[PDB]
């Protein structure tokens, strides 16, 4: 039967180009096998980044905005309990605030001048929201709120927004947290640091704010011992009798964690730091190593991504957040041809002011809250092979003593001896104190599964057995 | 052909031994499982946010209901610093005699201090008294809707009590729960960061709490997702009344397999383990809901911190004298193995979990207590009576940090017959070394 | 070319025998790792706590030393900031620290006269305690009637409760409550506050020492059962007056040994001398060869860490040299210049443990009138208008269960090239049956 061996010469063959699908489906499926790796080794220490609440010193920029706090007296005057000479109303005709009454479900009315019988709908069915209208008083929409107290707040955002943007960024800096002020005592264990070993960024809606340290200005400081007696030290001093009184209502000071050489996201990732405490910060650094781009989409040189980044000034490296926030400019530029104060503005632009484009509060707003805008950003840049994140342990306990309150507010009484003004504020000062855990990796590395072996020798040998099997039956015939 | 009935018969023996290592490989690949680590960014659905107050009912409005265990309780202070069934005595050790109905075995209780002696005291009576109270007049006497909730703030769209449901609690008088609504679409956050989170400020009265149940001041929060029960008896992350809380998650799933492989179940299809929370399953709710039932059978009644199954009633001391030994009884049991609950009862395969990274500060500044506490007077309407202290005003901040779904799946490697070609190939081939013994025995 | 067409045809059906067992050989040319995650179900033995305070004791033989230090403290003080010992410090205020018989000295500077101060407090008050005569003590000082009003867990008391002490030289008196392995050790029965730990603590406001003890708060901090109370690595520094709701997030980790990657079983191969008396761990090779550096380049032994029979704790006046030979090999460990990190291996039981938080103030209005009333008739508490000093801690699991990262190794497909051998022996010998097949 040699004419029907050879028929099963080929049906011997079937087989094995029905199992070469499965060495393609295998090589195209792009397995990885995880792995952990948990202990103590030396880690370059991660930049604490320091900032505020509040952006900017009250008593050196009255004069700014000196019409806005005299007309949100009048605000609060007719809402808590009920003449203005001069009101300046062209800040309040920008966006003025509104009232939507729901007690008539057939005709709602409104009452929108705002500066027991001058008190304004205590009821439930007040809404107090706001108007944005586009140089037409009929294309108006409501940006609805239903508390009046953050509401408030919200508004003054805004308006505050279209000050500090037609204010020029050089001259603001002065006026914003000096570093000698905001920080005063620096320790790390080993090696004293200073003012000068700090950089500054202008963040345009937290003010000056200041990281220990990166790979642009020197080296990274490596820490090679767990330990709360090593680490950083800081000893704050905030000005909480100078704060913005409308703009910052949250007293504390922010602190930051994030990588060696990156933009440090402050409203991303942030963890409020309480005056009067030393809150005691153990780090953690939780790596994810992604096996390439073929196996899992990623971004490891940050070329890929089609949408410019507008971070190139700071000369940073990619990140996550980068994308969704520069496009989010950039898409306001393709709708609105003005840049908006809290993002980064490309360079040769201008920042969007009532005096040159008015249509600043609905433009911005509108791709606010907008689900569909923001998708777009989601799918369009994709994610980064070095993802670090930074768990933390936060623990706070009262750092002045009654022993030292005799004796350690008069020695910083001293430290800033200037000739003009000091703050001497008893509540006011801030601990700090971070250090390394025990155990700082807690990685996940992925192996390559796809080797030259199981994906392909494995089914060469099998094919191989196959095609041995029809000269096993040929050999018995030659036998 | 004498050695052609051993040259080919090596081969059939090593065929064999081929068709074996496709073999071996075949069905210890079938019980092999993989950690599958992926991270990936979509529209995370934001969990169901519960708001419990530590403060019970109020504690002018419960004076009739309380009036005799106050004396009581304030009587044994003069002396040591309804009915009278369990004094407490002197051993300096204060404590009690948890007898039954028959003395021949009184469990005892001994205690140290005297200030937590004093409170554990008063958490006995709470459970009894209470217990005879309706279901219907539980609803006015604790928190409303427009009470503990103030600004409800998510995404720019002003939430309010509408949204949250009553869902009440015996040990925490009314909870209020954000994003767990019926025939509503789950609401989910599209950007990280503690702007567009769920911006709560809360208020507890500071006159107006219960001086004996617990000391400390402030509403409980408790992350979860929708199907699942808050669980808020025994897990708590409280925050301080003063000042704010701001509270970062992580969205870490948790995925096996029930059937081939360790056990689970989806529904409790496996053990006959009455669900009395109507919820998704669980190992903790699977643990409680066993309880209760060996509970009705052998002590007669219902613990007053579960739920009603819809067998019996509440316990109750004037009603039942005996029930609060068999109450010792069965956790004097349930430690070891006797009810079997660790046994009968399995795990729970598919659940999500959320770790909690806190962070506090002053929200009310001292250039704020000017403007930010009276317009928080006039915003809660109902309670004009007096400028709000800023001891009061709690404010919750729960955001998603970078918007990272850190799933963990498992995926066995044969999961498709495509993916066993390499095993079915071994088959073959010691299938083709089976006909080459049989063919060197003939000849 | 009838011959060369027929001795080259037997090399295209023999080519094949040999080109399956070198690209296999080459492909191997290592042990596999695999991962598995499980959730064991356990009773729950509940872990050790550590309770320290935030104020160092001072001793009475210390005393008539100790108020020599503030002699100068407030001496330098009124002089260089308007308000004998080796060492002075004189200015931006520095340190001098110098070696014996050397011109180079490293200036330790600071920026500020805060953390200057009280690291030069750290340097004397650290030092001259290593005086003190290491034995039992005659008269026991039991603070556990002061520091710590009630200890609960799983609704009973701790009036049995054999407690381990040692004062540590920089935070002062500790306590940690289960570091005996005996039957009546502590366990969670269910995840609750009310069945778990509840503990009441004094944190000191009035100081022993203002200029070392410059916090009020109170530590608590939890880790394994033979592990030791390190209590440098970390933990809950708690406000006094507030109430703290600790959760627990158990995370362990169970690797392989010598045979599949960098890991011992235990500390037995290991050319570190094991220290402690506690288990093995990566603390135990990290900061005891630091401590044998120490005896190879000095006379000394330091002091935050414990002490061989074979020599005794260092001092300035037996060594002049101590601050030069502790700040030098400090920032020459760093540089992994020693090697410690390599020498000693991972262990292959990581038993750590997540920590969040949850933050309440413990008294109300109403417990002020009530409590500090109860409290002072009990155990001799004055109430402070200021500030709370007491502080009560929860000790809490979350959940039952607790994620097992156990690491597993391979399947028994590393005998493909025993597949391939077999594959190979039927290869040669077709081959031969190709070229008879002519004849």
């Amino acid at each position: 039967x040699x004419x029907x061996x050879x028929x099963x010469x080929x049906x011997x063959x079937x087989x094995x180009x029905x199992x070469x699908x499965x060495x393609x489906x295998t090589y195209l499926s792009w397995e990885v096998s995880v792995s952990l790796s948990v202990g103590f080794k030396t880690m370059d220490f991660p930049a604490v980044t320091i900032c505020n609440a509040s952006p900017f010193k009250y008593s050196k920029i009255k004069h700014l905005l000196k019409d806005l706090d005299e007309l949100m007296e009048a605000v609060l005057e007719r809402i808590l309990a009920p003449a203005t000479r001069n009101l300046n109303f062209s800040i309040w005709n920008h966006t003025p605030l509104v009232l939507i009454d729901e007690r008539n479900p057939h005709h709602p009315m409104v009452l929108d001048l705002f500066g027991a019988s001058e008190k304004i709908c205590n009821a439930h069915g007040c809404k107090m929201a706001m108007r944005l209208c586009s140089l037409n008083r009929t294309q108006c929409t409501f940006r609805n709120f239903t508390s009046a107290t953050q509401a408030l707040t919200e508004w003054y955002i805004l308006q505050a927004t279209n000050i500090f943007a037609q204010v020029p960024q050089q001259e603001l800096v002065e006026m914003s947290y000096p570093g000698e002020q905001m920080i005063l005592a620096c320790l790390f264990g080993a090696e004293p640091c200073n003012y000068r070993n700090f950089t500054s960024i202008f963040y345009p809606h937290y003010g000056n704010c200041y990281i220990f340290n990166w790979g642009m200005t020197e080296k990274a400081l490596p820490s090679a011992n767990p330990g709360t007696e090593f680490g950083l030290k800081l000893i704050l001093d905030i000005g909480q009798e100078d704060y913005v009184p409308f703009l910052a209502s949250t007293a504390g000071v922010r602190l930051m964690l994030h990588e060696q050489r990156s933009y440090p996201f402050i409203r991303d990732e942030g963890i409020y730091a309480m005056s009067g405490t030393e809150t005691s910060i153990g780090v953690l650094v939780d790596k994810l190593q992604r096996m390439g781009e073929p196996y899992s989409p990623c971004t490891v040189n940050g070329s890929e991504v089609p949408v410019q980044n507008f971070y190139s000034d700071y000369n940073t490296t990619y990140s996550i957040q980068a994308c969704l926030r520069s496009c989010f400019q950039d898409h306001m530029i393709r709708n609105c041809n003005c840049g908006h104060y809290l993002y980064p503005l490309p360079r040769g632009e201008k920042y969007c002011n009532n005096r040159d484009f008015p249509d600043w509060a609905h433009c911005y707003s509108d791709l606010q809250m907008s689900v569909a805008q923001r998708e777009t950003c989601i799918g369009m840049c994709k994610e980064s092979c070095n993802d670090t994140q930074y768990k933390m342990t936060i623990s706070m306990a009262d750092w002045p003593s009654e022993a030292s309150e005799d004796w350690i507010f008069h020695v910083l009484s001293q430290e800033r001896d200037q000739s003009t003004n000091i703050t001497l504020s008893r509540k006011g000062i801030v601990k700090l104190n971070i250090y390394f855990q025990e155990f700082n990796y807690r990685t996940i590395e992925e192996s390559a599964a796809n080797n030259i072996x199981x994906x392909x020798x494995x089914x060469x040998x099998x094919x191989x057995x196959x095609x041995x099997x029809x000269x096993x039956x040929x050999x018995x015939x030659x036998x | 052909x004498x050695x052609x009935x051993x040259x080919x018969x090596x081969x059939x023996x090593x065929x064999x031994x081929x068709x074996x290592x496709x073999x071996x490989x075949x069905x210890x690949x079938f019980y092999t499982v993989s950690v599958s680590i992926k991270v990936h960014f979509r529209k995370l659905d934001f969990p169901a946010v519960t708001i419990c107050n530590i403060n019970p009912y109020k504690y002018s409005t419960v004076r009739h209901l309380l009036a005799d265990l106050e004396q009581e309780t304030r009587e044994a202070l003069k002396s040591l610093y309804f009915s009278h069934r369990i004094p407490l005595l002197i051993f300096q050790v204060v404590g009690f005699q948890l007898c039954s109905n028959d003395t021949s075995d009184c469990a005892t209780y001994t205690f140290s201090s005297g200030i937590n002696a004093i409170q554990e005291w008063y958490k006995l009576h709470y459970m009894n008294i209470m217990a005879q109270v309706p279901l219907e007049k539980k609803i006015n006497m604790s928190y409303s809707a427009e009470e503990l909730l103030v600004t409800c703030f998510f995404d720019g769209v002003s939430c309010d009590a509408r949204n949250f449901t009553l869902f009440h609690h015996p040990m925490h008088g009314n909870c209020y729960t954000f994003n767990n609504r019926e025939n509503e679409t789950i609401l989910s956050t599209s950007m990280g960061g503690s702007e567009y989170g769920l911006q709560v400020i809360l208020y507890i009265n500071e006159e107006e709490y219960n001086p004996f149940l617990v000391s400390s001041t402030g509403a409980k929060v408790i992350i979860h997702r929708q199907d699942e029960y808050p669980f808020v008896e025994d897990v708590g992350t409280e925050i301080e009344t003063a000042m704010v809380t701001s509270i970062g998650m992580h969205l870490t799933e948790s995925f096996k397999l029930s059937e081939p492989y360790s056990q689970c179940t989806e529904d409790g299809s496996d053990v006959p383990i009455r669900n009395i929370y109507n919820a998704a399953y669980s190992l903790q709710i699977c643990l409680h809901s066993c309880f209760q039932t060996k509970m009705v059978e052998k002590c007669g009644c219902a613990q007053y911190s579960q739920p009603l199954p819809p067998a019996a009633n509440y316990c109750n001391y004037q009603q039942h004298p005996n029930w609060m030994y068999c109450y010792y009884q069965l956790h004097r049991a349930f430690v070891q193995e006797e009810l079997g609950c660790q046994s009968v009862c399995k795990e729970a395969c598919s659940f999500k979990e959320w770790t909690l990274t806190t962070s506090l500060a002053q929200w009310p500044s001292v250039v704020s207590e000017k403007w930010l506490l009276p317009v928080l007077t006039w915003d809660q309407g109902r309670q004009v009576n007096k400028k709000l202290n800023k001891t009061d005003l709690a404010k919750l901040l729960i955001f998603y940090k970078d918007l990272n779904q850190r799933s963990i799946m498992e995926s066995p490697a044969n999961s498709i017959x495509x993916x066993x070609x390499x095993x079915x190939x071994x088959x073959x081939x010691x299938x083709x070394x089976x006909x080459x013994x049989x063919x060197x025995x003939x000849x | 070319x009838x011959x060369x067409x027929x001795x080259x045809x037997x090399x295209x059906x023999x080519x094949x025998x040999x080109x399956x067992x070198x690209x296999x050989x080459x492909x191997x040319x290592s042990y596999p790792v695999s991962l598995n995650i499980n959730l064991n179900s356990d009773k729950l033995v509940f872990p050790a706590v550590t309770i320290c305070t935030l104020n160092p004791y001072r001793y009475p033989e210390i005393k008539e030393e100790l108020e020599e230090l503030d002699r100068i403290t407030e001496q330098t003080l009124f002089d260089l900031y308007k308000y004998t010992l080796p060492h002075p410090l004189q200015a931006k205020i520095g340190f001098q620290l110098c070696n014996q018989n050397k011109s180079d000295c490293f200036y330790q500077t600071y920026s500020s006269g805060v953390d200057a101060v009280a690291e030069w407090y750290a340097f004397h008050y650290i030092n001259i305690l290593s005086r003190l005569p290491e034995t039992l003590p005659s008269l026991e000082e039991d603070t556990l009637g002061n520091f710590i009003f009630a200890c609960r867990f799983n609704q009973v008391s701790c009036n049995q409760a054999n407690y381990s002490h040692f004062h540590h030289p920089m935070y002062g008196n500790c306590y940690t409550f289960n570091d005996k392995n005996n039957s009546n050790l502590w366990m969670s029965s269910m995840p609750g506050i009310n069945n778990g730990l509840s503990l009441m603590l004094r944190a000191e406001q009035n100081d022993f020492i203002p200029l070392l003890s410059t916090v009020t708060g109170a530590r608590v901090m939890v880790h394994g059962q033979d592990e030791p109370a390190f209590m440098d690595d970390g933990g809950f520094n708690l406000r006094p007056g507030v109430e703290t709701s600790i959760s627990m997030r158990k995370e362990t980790l169970d690797r392989l040994g010598g045979d599949y990657g960098d890991c011992t079983k235990n500390g037995s191969d290991v050319p570190v001398e094991n220290l402690y008396p506690s288990k093995y761990t990566q603390q135990v090779c990290i900061h005891s060869c630091f401590q044998e550096s120490m005896i190879k380049e000095c006379g000394c032994a330091y002091i935050f860490y414990p002490r061989p029979q074979n020599v005794e704790y260092c001092d300035y006046r037996k060594h002049s040299s101590w601050g030069y030979c502790y700040y030098k090999l400090q920032v020459d460990f760093s540089s992994d210049h020693l090697g410690c990190f390599t020498k000693c291996r991972k262990p292959c039981s990581v038993t750590s443990y997540q920590l969040s938080a949850g933050y309440s103030r413990w008294p109300s209005v109403t417990s002020q009138e009530w409590v500090f009333q109860m409290l002072s008739r009990q155990n001799n508490y004055t109430v402070n208008n200021k500030r709370n000093g007491v502080a009560k801690v929860n000790i809490f699991f979350k959940e039952l269960n607790y994620k097992t990262n156990s690491e597993s190794p391979s399947v028994t497909x590393x005998x493909x090239x025993x597949x391939x051998x077999x594959x190979x022996x039927x290869x040669x010998x077709x081959x031969x049956x190709x070229x008879x097949x002519x004849x």
